[PDB]
């Protein structure tokens, strides 16, 4: 509340310049079956990105 | 003894306890106060608070014109850039605040209570500065013929315009000091100016380049004049291609921002006035990249070349800095430096240094012969190919 | 681990011989340990012999790497082996030989772990083990310093281990000289002087000159190691009490003496308080060195170099002593004698008045309260002396106009303006002197005291004339000449001053009030010397209480003398004190109290034990409240300990006031008035901070009077930092007019704090140290204590006579100029390891001229590779001279 | 009741905590060869005010005639 | 070396026991500290009240001024507030302002950027001493460069040399 | 500063009401920069203008 600038309610909510960032670059749509045909391809690339984020602990 | 113990642990929680206490009464944290300075300046204090001196927001006089409503007003032009046409608070009169001065102006009242000191806009130039070092004169070599031609020039108007004015000789100006790196440039400037005892400023070029094209400009102007106006300076450059690189465009790039400052140091230095006495020296890392203005006598009388230290230069640098070191003295210093190839001054000196090392490395009271062998075999062959010099010297 | 290296022959073995110390040897470990006591020892004796030589290969090897995890855990495990029972019990030969790697093992341990009871331990186990091995300590480290390579981290062990000698655990004096410490001292200087000043090791350093000269000269800094050990001497009062360290300061002042560096040896002359002793620092640099050097010299120079308080020479004690030993000393003669002789002293103070220039503007207008303010002004622009010689010239509007008690005041403060005079100031008093009532002539006899010191040195004394004047019948008269004579000889030993002040007092029945003050003149005598022990002093104080103690001035000043005169020494107080009881009072209870807290002053842990047990916070009558403040200060002892003390003094300073307001709250604005000398007498490490934050308050507290107090540290270093806060304090003070009263002690402290630029700053200090005694600032600060102070009292408070000379630069080779010589700046230190804080003679060329200062200047330094020197003065220029010592008998050094 | 005579006894109190303190405190057990420090010989200040008693009593509804 | 931290505790000591004693006694007795602290403390935290502005100190001016530029878009030549110290303002902190009339009120922050964030990095390595093997000659090299001048430079500077980097 | 964002959200608000609707810009460069300075207060606003869009595509 101005001239004061003392706290009224907290927004629950929590904002952070990175939250906009991955809503603006925008998240694909597109399945890796409707990729597919690079089916050689999903099984080459899954090992290296996608296993050590998802259980680094492995 | 075990009752003092005790309290060398404590010390710690009740000083962090006391904080809020110790903050108010010495100063940080919540309520700084110093209770030394600002108590005595306290009733001083006092004035500046009950006016509207706080704020006193920063500007640029533009021009003095005065007009009606409030008679005496002044056209200013602050540095985030927009003009306000203010009042004079009395406390000084309209003979105080000048066209083109510094001066400043409140934001809540908009009126000029004291002028502003002008012309001290950079900081990043600050930063660098410190004012007569030195690592030590023994490093250097001592007297060299390099150092002696270096001191009629520099040393000799700032200790005695008297005896310029007598003989009847124009006063120098500029040396241009240049070779590859290492060669010594600022070593030799920093030695120098300790003797002649004038104030030292040396600053790196890279700080009198920031932000966009015509800031870092502003700043080179500033400083210079502020220099000139100074009785007995001596500015030693440090390193410019930063500010003293290559003039050209392709339209694919372009040289302009450094060309810029470039530009303005060097229309500086003797001015479009006669010169003055102040002396500048400028350090440059390639002598391929210099443009004619620069190059003109009375901005640049004689030119003295530091790079790969003469003949006499390289055993000089190996004995006064063996002097100073504790070593062995049935070792002929020249031999070592005369087995260097091609030295530069650094190169010279990185024999002492790792000669030196092996020595500490004992911790013996001297060295020994087998330290200097292993050093000095090792700098011909490994350090010497890997200088500065073999790439910069063929292209200069 | 890595069993078998050594133990094994195959090639491969040598690496794992290295690491295997660390867990277990085969036989190597055992060799001490097992096969020792197992087998017999003539059976064992071949073997042992032959395994000896390959652990001392390991040790070198071992070296050889960088290695902490191969260095520490491998020579622990081998010594618990030695420890059983090769330690002596083996044969003559073979128990030296075990006990060589022994020491190496040891001194990790020592040095790792700094802990008390680590400390003790190992000192027992190093002596025995000394004296069995019969020096082959010195050898091993010898070779160490040599080798081919080894740690940094062996660098801080291998002196530390000569700590466990200097204990005597199991040692009297054998191997109590040198565990080879000379090139130990030289790599480092760290632990190694601290194990020197405790064993009396010191002693062989002289002998050792010779050869360490070099090294000190351009090559090293082993002039730092040096320092320290004095450093650590003069420490050891705070470590242990003062009867402990003064046997102990005895000692270390001989071999400092017979050292060519002379202030070290200044130093520690300056804390005994003894006559013996000035003659021989003075005489002994002469003896030693027959070159003639700096050093028939340094006697002389560091007699000036001295500073502690008054006029020339300072101390005085050591310029009466230093005549007789003069004609042995025999530069020449006739020139010696001029060099010690005030007159010369007082000629380069002229030189200085040209520069400072006139600051006096203030009043000196007559009538009123004025005229008594104006007195005291003139001095306090031009603080010491300066340009207020046209003031003092005119004897017709301050002095002749004033009226009772002020005249004195006038003609008081006079003296300490013409301070440094050979004459033309003496025929200024002399001719006020004849002139007038009783007054003036009082007045001008303690001004006399100053002016006429100029000519001295045992040819026309001061004594001189000051004997004459001190017969007069008159009460006033007297008493002005006693501490007109006090106020020269501050604090002496000599057979004349003391037979001056034995009849006079000799009743506690006087006409004036000021009487009490002969007391304190006496008092001042007896520190900084040999005590006077003088019987008037002592026998008056009980029956003046018991007639009065009504007036709040009188009272308080005898007992205050008492007090005085029984420090210097415990030892004789006794003689005095066995006589008082003759005559037995309630009051001389009191005094007997007294002598106790006396002897034991200047301790560092038994002073501050008997402030529980306390005469504060307490009244008996009233006989109680007038020593309580003087207890609190502390204040001979703050300046006395050395300059890493300095840092404690400045809370233990704030500390006493805050003790006096406690315990009385009628003394809580007396603690406060006494602060602004306390500081003054203190010269504590930072001098900035204290004196401004308390001039600001001084104003609302009552009595203005502490303000002016404040005044007298408060300039601090004369105007370059301290422009802004001379300023400020002014216009506080000039600012608040309520009364002409108020008015004129805020005008005194704007007046006093207002000096013009470049002049001699507020100094009891050395000027090397921050050491040093003080008998001059005892004239206000005694004044300084009574309750609203009178137009009487501000005459004795006014005097400063303390300040600084200018000469801060070479004294050399006969040269005594204020004509400009250059020096040396580091830009690059290193040295935070000497005493004085003088960094490294390697030099980097700058201009001419040291001229005065206070704080700072530590940079500033002497040059000594222009022609390759080394200081034997140890430069800052605060009164640090840039002089050096060579040996050409002639300064390589030009004057700039 | 009327605050002038409460004012009084305010300052009254005060007394009291300022002299056991400033004896206490004077005493030095930080200075003295044995340190237990004087931190912690830390008090601090008391006054007294007064006000009338507010105690329902002999009340069956609020404010009846309050029967006995 | 025992008897040396004897004496460094002796500062200490003091320090914390005068900073306490001081401020509670002193407003008790007389009229030292008495109406002046409480009126540093008092003028401060009213003037800073709701809300302060953040600046940096980029340079401070000898005559009691200071050139802040304050995160509101405006740079000030402030004054100095009555009871606050000019030369306590470190040029790497920035100071707090009264965001009403510009004069500094003192620092409770010092601030932070991203900018420090890269300079400092923490290391725990998974493979670390001992954990490399051979080449044992080259570690050794480093170590007498790096290692031994860094740990103890008061040799290596006092020789002559600038410390073998 | 600050009006530049607020303009973009009404404008491709009007087509979303009355659907379908076509939002044409001529020419979409001055603004659909991949390099922004973001230093000085006009890069800045360049830069608000992408963000929106951005997020407003979506928002169809």
């Amino acid at each position: 509340r101005n001239d004061s600038y003392t706290l009224h309610k907290i927004l629950p909510n929590k904002v952070d310049p990175l939250v906009s960032l991955m809503m603006v670059e925008k998240v694909p749509d597109s399945t890796y079956e409707m990729i597919g045909g690079l089916d050689k391809q999903i099984k080459e690339i899954k090992e290296v990105i996608e296993l050590p984020v998802k259980h680094p602990e492995l | 003894q075990s009752t003092y113990s005790r309290q060398i642990k404590q010390v710690e929680d009740d000083i962090q306890q006391l904080l809020k206490k110790i903050n108010e009464l010495t100063g940080i944290k919540e309520s700084d106060t110093g209770l030394a300075p600002p108590a005595l300046w306290d009733l001083a204090a006092d004035k500046q608070t009950l006016q509207s001196e706080q704020p006193l927001q920063v500007a640029r006089c533009t021009k003095i014109i005065n007009a009606d409503s409030e008679d005496p007003k002044y056209i200013i032009n602050v540095k985030q850039f927009a003009k306000f046409v203010v009042d004079l608070s009395d406390q000084v009169a309209p003979t105080d605040i000048e066209e083109g001065m510094r001066v400043g102006v409140d934001r809540n009242k908009y009126q000029i209570h004291i002028p502003l000191p002008p012309k001290i806009d950079p900081t990043v130039t600050m930063m660098q500065v410190e004012e007569k070092p030195d690592v030590t004169y023994s490093d250097v070599g001592g007297c060299k013929e390099q150092i002696e031609k270096l001191r009629e020039v520099v040393e000799t108007p700032l200790l005695h315009p008297e005896r310029f004015v007598n003989l009847g000789i124009e006063p120098p100006k500029g040396v241009l000091l240049f070779g590859p790196p290492g060669t010594g440039k600022t070593l030799c400037a920093r030695a120098v100016a300790n003797r002649t005892d004038a104030c030292f400023i040396p600053v790196i070029g890279s700080e009198l380049v920031q932000k966009y094209v015509g800031e870092g400009a502003r700043m080179v102007r500033e400083l210079f004049e502020m220099a000139r106006t100074k009785k007995a300076c001596l500015i030693f450059f440090d390193e410019i291609d930063a500010i003293g690189g290559a003039r050209f465009d392709d339209g694919a790039g372009g040289d302009n921002e450094v060309q810029r400052t470039m530009l303005e140091l060097i229309n500086q230095l003797d001015g479009f006035d006669p010169r003055g006495n102040i002396k500048v020296l400028m350090a440059t890392n390639r002598p391929d990249t210099l443009d004619p203005a620069l190059m003109r006598p009375g901005r640049l009388d004689r030119k003295i070349e530091f790079s790969l230290p003469d003949l006499e230069g390289r055993t000089h640098i190996f004995k006064i800095h063996a002097r100073s070191m504790s070593v062995e003295r049935d070792i002929r210093f020249e031999l070592l430096a005369r087995l260097c190839p091609n030295s530069t001054g650094a190169e010279i000196r990185s024999v002492c240094t790792e000669a030196g090392m092996f020595a500490i490395r004992a911790r013996r009271k001297i060295a020994t012969e087998k330290d200097f062998l292993e050093a000095v075999n090792k700098v011909i062959k490994s350090y010497a190919k890997f200088s500065a010099t073999p790439r910069y010297m063929t292209y200069n | 681990m890595e069993e078998g290296g050594r133990d094994k022959t195959p090639v491969q073995s040598q690496q794992p011989s290295a690491t295997a110390p660390s867990g277990a040897d085969e036989k190597s470990s055992g060799k001490e340990r097992r096969d020792a006591g197992e087998k017999d020892k003539e059976q064992e004796l071949s073997e042992e012999d032959k395994q000896l030589q390959d652990e001392l290969e390991m040790l070198v090897e071992r070296l050889g790497e960088k290695d902490t995890s191969l260095y520490r855990p491998a020579l622990e495990e081998l010594r618990r082996q030695i420890r059983s029972s090769t330690t002596s019990m083996t044969s003559v030969p073979k128990p030296l030989k075990f006990l060589r790697p022994h020491y190496g093992k040891l001194k990790e341990i020592y040095e790792n772990m700094a802990p008390g009871e680590n400390k003790c331990f190992a000192a027992d186990i190093i002596s025995v083990l000394a004296m069995t091995m019969s020096g082959e300590r010195e050898c091993l480290k010898y070779r160490l310093v040599g080798s081919q390579e080894e740690l940094a981290s062996w660098g801080h062990e291998y002196v530390r281990h000569l700590a466990g000698e200097v204990a005597k655990e199991w040692q009297e004096l054998d191997d109590a000289e040198k565990a080879q410490r000379e090139p130990l001292l030289t790599l480092v200087k760290e632990i190694v002087p601290y194990n020197m000043a405790h064993n009396a090791e010191h002693e062989a350093c002289d002998l050792l000159m010779e050869i360490e000269q070099v090294d000190m000269l351009e090559k090293d800094i082993d002039e730092n190691a040096y320092s320290k050990v004095c450093l650590y001497l003069t420490s050891c009062v705070n470590y242990v009490p003062e009867p402990e360290n003064s046997a102990l300061l005895r000692c270390a002042l001989g071999v400092f003496r017979k050292f060519s560096r002379f202030p070290e040896a200044l130093r520690l002359a300056l804390m005994l308080n003894d006559m013996e002793l000035v003659e021989d620092i003075f005489t002994s640099c002469k003896d030693v060195v027959v070159q003639k050097q700096m050093a028939f010299m340094l006697g002389r120079h560091g007699v000036f170099l001295e500073l502690s308080e008054d006029v020339e020479e300072y101390e005085d004690l050591t310029e009466i002593m230093s005549n007789v030993q003069l004609n042995s000393n025999f530069l020449a003669l006739a020139r010696e004698l001029d060099i010690m002789e005030p007159k010369v002293p007082d000629d380069i103070y002229k030189t200085h008045l040209e520069n400072n220039r006139f600051g006096g503007s203030g009043s000196q207008v007559d009538s009123a309260r004025m005229n008594l303010a104006s007195s005291f002004v003139n001095g306090f622009v031009n603080a010491a002396f300066g340009q207020d010689k046209l003031l003092t010239d005119d004897g017709n509007k301050w002095l002749y106009k004033n009226k009772d008690h002020g005249m004195l005041s006038a003609a008081a403060s006079l003296g300490m303006i013409l301070l440094w005079d050979v004459d033309g100031g003496l025929t200024q008093i002399d001719k006020y002197l004849y002139s007038s009532e009783d007054y003036i002539k009082s007045g001008a006899l303690l001004a006399c005291g100053i002016v006429n010191s100029g000519v001295r040195n045992e040819c026309d004394p001061a004594l001189a004339l000051l004997s004459d004047y001190v017969l007069h019948n008159s009460n006033t008269m007297r008493l002005g000449s006693i501490f007109g004579l006090g106020l020269a000889y501050a604090g002496s030993n000599r057979e004349d001053v003391l037979t001056l002040l034995l009849p006079v007092m000799g009743d506690s029945k006087s006409s004036m009030e000021v009487a009490g003050v002969t007391a304190l003149a006496c008092g001042m005598i007896a520190v900084g010397s040999c005590n006077g022990d003088v019987t008037s002093t002592i026998l008056q104080t009980i029956m003046e209480k018991s007639e009065t103690e009504l007036k709040d001035t009188y009272a308080r000043w005898l007992p205050l003398g008492l007090g005085l005169n029984h420090l210097g020494k415990g030892e004789a107080i006794e003689a005095i004190l066995a006589a008082l009881e003759v005559v037995s009072e309630p009051f001389r209870s009191f005094a007997n109290t007294l002598v106790d807290v006396c002897a034991y002053a200047g301790s560092g842990n038994v002073l501050k034990v008997q402030q529980l047990l306390h005469i504060c916070s307490e009244h008996f009558d009233s006989k109680e409240k007038e020593e309580d403040k003087d207890k609190k200060e502390k204040k001979d002892k703050d300046k006395k300990e050395a300059p890493a003390d300095m840092g404690a003094h400045q809370g233990v300073a704030v500390l006493g006031i805050a003790l006096i307001a406690m315990g009385e709250e009628i003394g809580a604005e007396m603690a406060l008035r006494t602060f602004g000398h306390l500081l003054r007498y203190g010269e504590p490490t930072l001098r900035r901070a204290v004196p401004l934050a308390l001039a600001l308050i001084s104003v609302s507290n009552p009595r203005l009077n502490i303000l002016d107090t404040l005044s007298k540290f408060s300039h601090d270093a004369d105007p370059e930092v301290s422009y802004n806060s001379i300023f400020a304090m002014g216009m506080v003070g000039s600012g608040t007019n309520n009364a002409r009263l108020a008015a004129m002690l805020r005008q005194l402290a704007q007046y006093h704090a207002k000096d013009p630029n470049n002049l001699f700053m507020v100094r009891l200090a050395q000027g090397l140290t921050h050491l040093g005694k003080g008998t001059l600032t005892l004239c206000p600060y005694h004044s300084d204590r009574q309750l609203m102070s009178q137009v009487a009292v501000a005459g004795l408070l006014t005097v400063l006579v303390s300040f600084l000379d200018v000469r801060n630069i070479i004294l050399g080779k006969s040269h005594y100029v204020l004509y400009g010589l250059v020096a040396a700046m580091q830009p690059r230190m290193l040295v935070t390891f000497d005493e004085e804080l003088r960094p490294l003679p390697v030099s980097v060329r700058v201009g001419q001229a040291v001229d005065v200062v206070g704080q700072a200047g530590k940079p500033k330094t002497i040059t000594g590779f222009q022609t390759h020197t080394t200081p034997v003065l140890l430069a800052h220029g605060e009164r640090a001279e840039l002089a050096t010592e060579e040996f050409l008998p002639v300064t390589p050094i030009l004057e700039g | 009741e009327v605050p002038k005579e409460k004012e009084k006894e305010k300052v009254s109190t005060a007394v009291l905590s300022i002299t056991a303190k400033a004896k206490k405190k004077e005493k030095e057990k930080e200075k003295k060869e044995e340190e237990k420090m004087e931190v912690d010989e830390a008090e601090k200040k008391e006054e007294k005010e007064k006000k009338k008693e507010p105690e329902p009593n002999f009340q069956l509804l609020d404010n009846p005639a309050r029967v006995m | 070396t025992q008897c040396r931290l004897k004496l460094l505790k002796l500062e200490r000591i003091k320090d914390y026991l005068l900073m306490e004693e001081e401020f509670i006694r002193n407003q008790e007795q007389m009229k030292p500290l008495e109406e002046k602290q409480e009126e540093e403390r008092s003028k401060v935290d009213d003037l800073r009240g709701t809300p302060m502005s953040v600046g940096t100190l980029e340079e401070i001016i000898d005559d009691n001024h200071a050139i802040v530029s304050t995160s509101v878009g405006s740079e000030h030549y402030v004054s100095i507030l009555s009871f606050v110290d000019k030369d306590l303002l470190e040029p790497g902190c920035s100071v707090l302002l009264n965001h009403k009339v510009h004069a500094v009120i003192g620092v409770l922050m010092d601030d932070t950027d991203p900018l420090v964030t890269v300079m400092k990095v923490e290391k725990a390595p998974q493979e670390t001493y001992a954990d490399i093997g051979g080449l044992d000659n080259q570690i050794q090299e480093i170590k007498e460069s790096v290692e031994l001048p860094l740990t103890h430079p008061e040799y290596y500077e006092e020789m002559g040399i600038k410390p073998p980097k | 500063l600050g009006e530049g964002p607020r303009m973009v959200r009404d404008v491709f608000r009007l087509a979303k009401e009355n659907a379908p609707a076509i939002i044409f810009i001529d020419e979409i460069d001055a603004i659909a920069t991949k390099r922004f300075d973001a230093q000085t207060g006009a890069d800045r606003e360049v830069q608000r203008i992408l963000l929106e869009l951005l997020n407003q595509m979506d928002g169809f």
